[PDB]
């Protein structure tokens, strides 16, 4: 602390980097078409999460 | 060659930095930066970039500016910092492709290796996917039309390496993870709907145009293998598939008696504390 | 051998149909069963306890 010290710290953002990042994000943890990944897991209830039921049981 | 891409949200963040610097100019085009990645490994990586001039012609279409200089000059200083990345490709914020697009890629698939192409929208109103990877080459036409450069759609992935998940996660604190549960999974199990639905509004419509009311031979073929997909479902009567709604329904009963076991066994506590807590306290009480 | 159930397999008279099914599903079942049994206990002990604490 002696002869030194520091600054406080702030962001700054706007509605389009807000959208944009939220949407990629969003899309990002998201399918392209979306109704790709779902119906695999769907179909693979009757044999992945079977085990894990079983396994939970 | 390249089934499949790797897309960094830097770039578009750095395509939102173009829609930052403008400063309002009343011009507002398109603008072509110059895209870095890794084409050493199979799977395209995309680390970092930086942005080069672009201007247009308002009339004739065929004007394109770039720079060479510049560019021997931005690389060379970001190959000297970092020789862990080439160059690859150039990508625009265009929402339409341009035909001069193919000689403005022909500078770089002559001095350069095969260019990959990625077109984005300038307003990020678009609920699909912004990023399409379209790779750059030659092939033959079946028509019989003259050999020239075709985009093909590469599927591409929007993911970060380590320290950029953080910085997104601590500028948003808003967006959730995975989250394994009611709501993160209803959310997607109603929104989906109108996922597909803006998308195919937005397709079947310009494509029931175009196809009657229009020309430019642009290969309708495959369209024919399209419609031969919407096809391949003939309104089956489920009568084989019987069986399979039995055991999934059967599945479902026992997430029943999971569910109600289970919660049986939770009321147990409570359905104790509640009578042996309040009765203990309320003797006490006086 | 059928009575021995080393195979799995059904004979015939009359008929002399022959059948041959399995049941995969045993774990599940099983389980299942085991989990009621076992939860039975647990509700007619809490039962037990709150006709202890009550009357």
């Amino acid at each position: 602390n002696r002869h030194y010290y520091s600054i406080t710290i702030n962001y700054r953002k706007n509605e389009l980097e807000q959208k944009m990042l939220l949407n990629l994000h969003k899309k990002s943890w998201m399918e392209g078409l979306t109704l790709q990944d779902y119906s695999e897991h769907c179909k693979h209830n009757e044999s992945v999460v079977k085990e894990m039921l079983e396994l939970a049981k | 060659a390249v089934q499949k891409v790797v897309v960094h949200p830097l770039v578009l963040l750095s395509v939102v930095d173009h829609f930052n610097r403008i400063g309002k100019v009343g011009n507002q085009k398109r603008v072509v930066g110059v895209l870095l990645g890794s084409w050493q490994k199979k799977v395209l990586d995309v680390s970092n970039s930086f942005a080069v001039p672009f201007d247009e012609d308002d009339k004739d279409d065929s004007v394109w500016f770039l720079d060479h200089d510049y560019l021997e000059n931005m690389y060379g200083m970001f190959k000297k910092v970092n020789a862990r990345e080439r160059i690859v490709g150039w990508y625009h914020t265009g929402p339409k492709l341009h035909k001069n697009d193919i000689a403005i890629n022909e500078l770089m698939k002559r001095y350069c290796p095969n260019s990959v192409l990625v077109i984005i929208d300038v307003k990020p109103k678009d609920l699909g996917l912004p990023t399409e990877a379209y790779i750059s080459v030659e092939e033959v036409h079946d028509d019989g039309t003259p050999t020239s450069k075709t985009f093909e759609h590469v599927t591409s992935e929007i993911g970060a390496e380590e320290a950029e998940e953080v910085g997104v996660e601590h500028l948003l604190r808003d967006i959730k993870d995975t989250t394994v549960g009611t709501l993160s999974q209803r959310i997607t199990n109603q929104v989906h709907g109108l996922k597909g639905l803006n998308s195919k509004l937005l397709d079947i419509r310009s494509y029931l145009e175009k196809v009657a009311t229009g020309k430019l031979p642009i290969n309708h073929q495959i369209i024919y293998q399209l419609q031969d997909v919407f096809n391949l479902l003939p309104d089956v009567s489920l009568q084989e598939f019987v069986k399979a709604f039995y055991l999934k329904t059967n599945d479902q009963m026992v997430v029943v008696y999971l569910a109600s076991l289970i919660r049986s066994v939770v009321a147990l506590h409570n359905l104790i504390n509640n009578k042996i807590a309040n009765r203990d306290a309320e003797k006490k009480e006086g | 051998m059928i009575l021995d159930k080393k195979f799995h397999g059904i004979l015939d008279q009359g008929e002399g149909v022959l059948i041959i099914f399995d049941e995969p599903p045993v774990d599940k079942t099983y389980e299942a069963a085991l989990e009621t049994i076992q939860n039975m206990s647990k509700v007619v002990d809490s039962l037990y306890n709150k006709a202890k604490k009550l009357t």
